[PDB]
């Protein structure tokens, strides 16, 4: 529609003028199931969902397969849209089409303030998708041990079992950190959990490092 | 330079020598050429061509008056479908004049009964489009074509919609069409694709109908040329009361009249049987015009 | 297989009649009174019966095929089986059906029989040939309309000679 | 021309494929006799006058064992001479054998002769050998190019009948070439890489060291290529801030395939709807669920 | 100096060369086959066109028909049109030319089914005189590509080439489906490739196309044109005084009662068409050798109407 434009680029006062012209033209979305609210907060301006927001427009407006505005949000970086979306009531645990949660987007952009913003709201620290996946196994897939930590703040879980019996442990260890293993043996991670392909995190771990991860278990 | 490899059709290659009429310009390689079953020698060449190039390039239509005789008429253009015909009077009409060329693109070779990859049929002929300096390309009842995707559709739907978004990545995507010209002619003017009749391809649009008197006037004196009548003319009442007709179907019901008229084997055809009988199957006309 | 599919040998009289009182009138009327009496239905009518079908359930099937070529009171008649079309090299049905029927021009107007319609009936296009044409040959009334006419099938699921079998 | 069986008098293959014996001309020497030659017979005489003539570690483990002698002549001589010429890759998963063709087509700037193991493949067995020492000429004389020899499984297998004639022979012409390289072991100016996506049926012959001393892995996970290959993509197109690549990242992990930037592309010709702005989600896991 | 020349291809798959030759030619210089050719000089003496394929070319070789327009009752207000509209266009051709008349090429001939529009298109193709060409509905789908378009120009190869003829075609509506893969957008591309051979052909001022629908439930949009099916007559199903004229006149050779009032048969005949009244007919042409009367009698109507029925 033109309010894909008029909220893609960023028109304040043909916005303003539109909607003051017609307010229809916020409730009408797209053939993608898509609101102007979805093209405002997917291109980051902060007046144009200040004026969505403020005339009250249904925060949990979800797309075809289920994408809340949260996620756009969450995963856009922008901590004052993350401010707006919780300040108007967003579903902190909303479910998307693949099940997940605004907290792994928020941790895949290593984004600090958004996590403390959702997680204070009342976010569940191990929120799992379809494949049993939380956002440390994926932080820890990219290598985010910062968002780890700020998730061990809130008193988050490091043995979550992935769709395939892999403990975030597994992944730390096959993405070959070494501090983000150390940290999360450290932090309450067990090592005898075994996946589906029978490997312990000693023998997916190469060059000896099993033999140092044990030796912090015992240590 | 004088003496080359050749090969047969059949298989088996030979050797062949230049004859002393010919010169060097057409003995270069890549060309083919024709041989002598005596001495081998070379009279002329063959040039190639698709055994359907033929057929793409041949087909055309005579007839330089049909210019001249669509009536009172003076990057895409729309042919749409209210009361009235010609639509292919007028394409024919300028086509059987220059058209500078027959590419006809009938709506009926975009079926693609495999897998949906006419993406190469539309790069390919537009392709084409681009390659040739001069194209005009005519889009005949697009309104087969033409589905609004309103639900959920189909796999067949899915693979046409998709050969129209082809069509919009090539209007309003990465290309332009500023010489060539497309001419989408369709039936209903009403599920030509809200998505598509956006006015940066069809820039104007032609309702293909006789509003004007003088056009009707025009039409319905080109269409009874050949047709004898009674010294009784009279065509005001004819143009006067029909209103919002078809052009073709207009001769085909003055014909009728004519036909109304040759039950009785009269040679002079009065215009009584004209105005009574184009006054009623005109009205039947309305009544199929449903 | 043409040549191989001649059949002339005694078999089932009438005394098997199934316990179906009318069915056995109904067939019988057919298969015996049209040949004893030619006159007597050219001229009481405007020409004899065509025939029956028997389908459905098999049963004791194919035993009044046998009663039907034992009860011509002048010489058993040739049967022909439709699961003999269905092999390699197709087209050869053609050829087949247009001998047959000649042959059966050299009959005197001799009476055939047509069984398991299901093996050439119901790609398939290479089938459609031989029964569309068969087809072709029953409706024309080239080689004869009037001697018989019968199919037996097991199942109904035959569409296409179930449409073009009420004109003949 | 087929064979040679004795002196002043050789058989001869005609264009239909019959063989004629027919006796050479005296004046033609030896060296015409070659058993691969282009000779031509006469019309009707049938006799010859003349023959007419025809990561890191594979990154740094290619880099340094082939580009780095590729750019120095008479290396081979000067370096104690080790012929860890011939690299051998294995992988089925991993779709491969043209992002590191490109890498090598981009960092070095000569010839490269890119030869899937099926090019030979024809009912001509004498145009085999006729191409790879054309091929080998203008290689050795031109520039020390890179003959890239891909699916070398379909044409390196054992075989004992003789309905498969035509495999046996070109596998000897693998034998032919396999004692030239022997023989072109002392300042050759060519490499010859090669990749296989199976093992069990390779011919010990190939796997012998000395001629194949560079044997890479694949590993099924490409979690750095899928990666590389959406930021190479992402970084042209569009970017949304939405686009997360951890799901992506793991996701592929388990369902492991191909040609991900084409899915990618796919992704983008569904994104074409003009309806949606930039690609999202929905054109990722609906281009992989479709392809 | 001019150039002319033509590709030949024999029989035995040898290509040779050759320039333009022969006589004057006139229907000639068509991509076709079976010409003229001498032992080995291979010149162009006599072109004729071979047409493969013969089960498409066989397809309805008939002459012509033995029922006329004569056998039917009550339907010339709605038949005489195209009684017309077949006499007037084969015997006056002369005066199309002092009147510039062009008969139309295209005539929708619809209506319920059972109605003998079949029968009835053929009885008036005896009357054509011309030679009578069926053709089914669901020939046009085959197993192979493309066998659509060999259908097409088949037909119009035997009506192009061939003598002025009758073509009637039936059961057009059970593959003239407007869907929105579909085996029926096949038949549209067969279907719009004929409609686009009727649209794009001037010269298709010879042999007409004779269409018959049983059913007008799908209308394809795009079947209004001069020469296309802009002939659209109506045929109802038959009352019972029509079904008593048609089975009377179609009933006249048989030994029928004199004390018939046609009240009986008109009161059972409720909702019926024409060819199930001619399938009365025949039923009591075929029980009344069995009932040892040759007379017919009353019973037979309603004794046949239940017994098919």
């Amino acid at each position: 529609l033109m309010v894909c434009n008029l909220a893609y680029s960023g028109k304040l006062e043909e916005l303003k003028e539109s909607i003051l012209a017609d307010k229809s033209l916020a409730t009408r979305t797209d053939q993608d199931s898509r609101t102007a609210l979805h093209w405002a907060c997917s291109a980051g301006h902060t007046e144009i969902v200040e004026f969505l927001l403020q005339l009250g427009v249904p925060v949990n407006d979800k797309d075809d397969a289920g994408w809340s505005p949260l996620h756009i949000a969450a995963s856009a970086g922008r901590d004052e849209i993350v401010k707006a979306l919780l300040g108007k009531g967003a579903q902190v645990n909303a479910v998307n089409q693949n099940g997940c949660t605004p907290l792994h987007y928020a941790a895949s952009k290593n984004r600090h303030e958004i996590a403390v913003m959702l997680l204070e709201g009342g976010a569940n620290p191990d929120a799992k998708d379809h494949y049993e996946a939380t956002a440390m196994h994926r932080a820890a897939a990219k290598g985010n041990l910062k968002m780890i930590h700020i998730l061990l703040y809130y008193k988050a879980s490091t043995n979550i079992q992935d769709t395939e019996g892999n403990t975030p442990l597994h992944l730390a260890c096959d993405e070959e950190r070494v501090e983000e293993a150390k940290l999360l043996v450290s932090q309450g991670a067990s090592i005898y959990i075994e996946n589906k392909e029978e490997k312990t995190p000693l023998q997916v771990a190469k060059g000896g490092l099993g033999l140092i991860l044990k030796r912090m278990v015992e240590g | 330079e004088e003496k080359f490899i050749v090969k047969a059709t059949n298989g088996p290659r030979y050797v062949v020598g230049c004859r002393r009429q010919l010169d060097k310009s057409k003995l270069k390689p890549g060309t083919r050429v024709a041989l002598d079953m005596t001495t081998l020698t070379i009279m002329r060449y063959l040039p190639r061509e698709v055994d359907p190039l033929v057929y793409n390039m041949s087909h055309e239509d005579p007839g330089n008056v049909s210019y001249s005789e669509i009536g009172g008429l003076s990057k895409g253009c729309l042919l749409y479908g209210p009361p009235g015909t010609g639509k292919t009077l007028l394409a024919r009409a300028v086509a059987s004049q220059l058209d500078c060329n027959f590419l006809k693109v009938v709506s009926s070779s975009i079926v693609d009964k495999y897998i949906g990859e006419s993406a190469r049929l539309i790069r390919e002929m537009f392709n084409y489009a681009r390659d040739h300096q001069p194209c005009i390309i005519f889009m005949d009842e697009i309104d087969a074509i033409g589905g609004r995707r309103f639900s959920e559709g189909t796999s067949a739907d899915r693979e046409i919609q998709r050969t129209l978004m082809e069509l919009l990545n090539q209007m309003d995507g990465f290309d332009t069409l500023h010489r060539v010209k497309m001419i989408m002619a369709t039936n209903r003017p009403d599920t030509l694709d809200p998505a598509l009749l956006r006015p940066g391809r069809l820039d104007r649009k032609i309702h293909i109908d006789l509003p004007n008197e003088q056009a009707r006037l025009d039409i319905l004196k080109i269409h009874a040329g050949p047709i004898t009548k009674h010294g009784e003319i009279d065509y005001e009442a004819i143009v006067k009361l029909s209103d919002g007709f078809n052009g073709a179907d207009l001769r085909n019901v003055c014909t009728e009249a004519g036909m109304f008229a040759i039950r009785a084997d009269h040679d002079f055809v009065v215009q009584e049987d004209f105005m009574k009988a184009v006054r009623k199957v005109a009205d039947s006309k309305k009544l199929e015009s449903k | 297989v043409t040549m191989m599919q001649v059949e002339e040998k005694p078999d089932v009289t009438y005394s098997d009649v199934g316990g179906c009182k009318e069915q056995i009138e109904k067939l019988r009327e057919v298969v015996e009174t049209p040949l004893l009496h030619p006159e007597r239905f050219v001229n009481l009518g405007i020409e004899p019966p065509k025939g029956v079908l028997l389908f459905g359930p098999p049963g004791t099937g194919k035993t009044l095929c046998a009663r039907a070529v034992a009860n011509r009171t002048d010489a058993c008649f040739i049967r022909v089986i439709g699961s003999e079309l269905v092999q390699k090299y197709v087209g050869e049905g053609a050829r087949m059906v247009r001998e047959l029927f000649e042959m059966a021009r050299t009959k005197k107007a001799c009476l055939i029989f047509f069984d398991e319609i299901d093996a050439i009936g119901g790609g398939d296009n290479e089938v459609q040939r031989t029964m569309l044409e068969l087809i072709n040959q029953l409706d024309g009334f080239d080689p004869r309309g009037n001697i018989k006419v019968l199919m037996a099938t097991n199942r109904p699921d035959t569409l296409d000679p179930a449409l073009m079998r009420p004109g003949r | 021309f087929l064979e040679a069986v004795d002196q002043n008098t050789a058989i001869v293959g005609s264009t239909t494929g019959s063989n004629y014996y027919v006796r050479i001309l005296s004046t033609i020497d030896r060296e015409l006799l070659k058993p691969n030659a282009s000779v031509a017979l006469h019309k009707h005489s049938n006799a010859l006058v003349d023959v007419l003539p025809p990561m890191d570690i594979q990154k740094q483990e290619v880099r340094e064992a082939v580009e780095l002698p590729l750019t120095h002549f008479e290396l081979y001589k000067q370096i104690g001479i080790d012929p860890p010429r011939g690299v051998l890759m294995y992988g089925p998963p991993g779709c491969g054998k043209t992002m590191l063709a490109k890498a090598v087509a981009h960092h070095t700037t000569a010839a490269f002769i890119r030869v899937v193991g099926s090019e030979f493949v024809q009912k001509y067995l004498g145009e085999g050998p006729r191409m790879v020492r054309d091929v080998f000429r203008l290689a050795k004389e031109n520039a020390p190019a890179i003959i890239f020899i891909d699916e070398i499984d379909a044409i390196a297998t054992k075989r004992f009948d003789a309905q498969t004639g035509a495999d046996r022979e070109v596998q000897r012409i693998l034998l032919e070439l396999l004692n030239q390289m022997d023989g072109f072991d002392q300042n050759v100016n060519v490499k010859v890489i090669m990749a296989t996506n199976r093992a069990d049926t390779l011919d010990p012959a190939l796997l012998r060291p000395g001629r194949l001393d560079r044997k890479i892995e694949f590993p099924l996970p490409d979690r750095r290529q899928k990666r590389l290959i959406f930021s190479t993509i992402t970084s042209k197109m569009n970017l949304s801030e939405e686009v997360d690549l951890e799901d992506y990242v793991a996701r592929p992990d388990k369902i492991s395939g191909a040609d991900i930037n084409s899915i990618c592309q796919e992704s983008g010709m569904l994104a074409v709807r003009e309806n949606r702005y930039i690609v999202l989600a929905k054109d990722f896991e609906k281009a992989y669920k479709t392809v | 100096r001019k150039g002319k020349c033509a590709v030949i291809k024999t029989s035995t798959r040898q290509t040779y060369f050759l320039p333009v030759i022969g006589l004057v030619d006139a229907e000639k210089l068509k991509p076709g086959d079976l010409v003229g050719v001498n032992k080995d000089s291979y010149l162009i003496l006599e072109t004729l066109p071979t047409e493969y394929d013969s089960r498409v070319k066989a397809m309805e070789v008939d002459e012509r028909p033995t029922e006329q327009y004569s056998d039917i009752g009550g339907l010339d207000k709605q038949i005489q049109e195209l009684v017309e509209a077949i006499v007037l266009p084969m015997n006056h051709k002369e005066k199309f030319e002092n009147l510039g008349i062009q008969p139309p090429k295209g005539v929708l001939m619809y209506g319920p089914p059972g109605t003998g529009k079949t029968l009835l298109a053929r009885a008036c193709a005896a009357q054509t005189k011309a030679t009578f060409l069926k053709l089914a509905g669901p020939q046009l789908v085959q197993m192979f590509i493309g066998d659509g378009a060999k259908l097409v120009r088949d037909a119009f190869a035997l009506a192009k080439e061939k003598a002025p003829s009758i073509i009637f075609i039936d059961e057009l509506d059970a593959i003239g489906t407007k869907r929105f893969k579909a085996g029926d957008r096949e038949v549209q591309r067969t279907m719009l490739e004929l409609l686009n051979q009727l649209d794009g052909f001037q010269p298709n001022t010879q042999v007409k196309v004779i269409a018959a629908t049983n059913r007008v439930d799908i209308l394809d949009p795009a079947l209004l044109r001069s020469g296309r099916l802009d002939r659209k007559i109506e045929f109802p199903m038959p009352n019972e005084e029509a079904r008593a004229r048609i089975m009377q006149i179609h009933s006249r050779k048989m030994n029928v009662s004199p004390d018939v009032n046609y009240e009986e048969l008109a009161r059972c005949t409720d909702d019926f068409n024409g060819a199930q009244c001619k399938a009365v007919c025949v039923e009591a042409g075929m029980i009344a050798l069995r009932r040892g009367a040759t007379e017919l009698t009353h019973e037979d109507y309603m004794e046949g109407i239940l017994e098919v029925q």
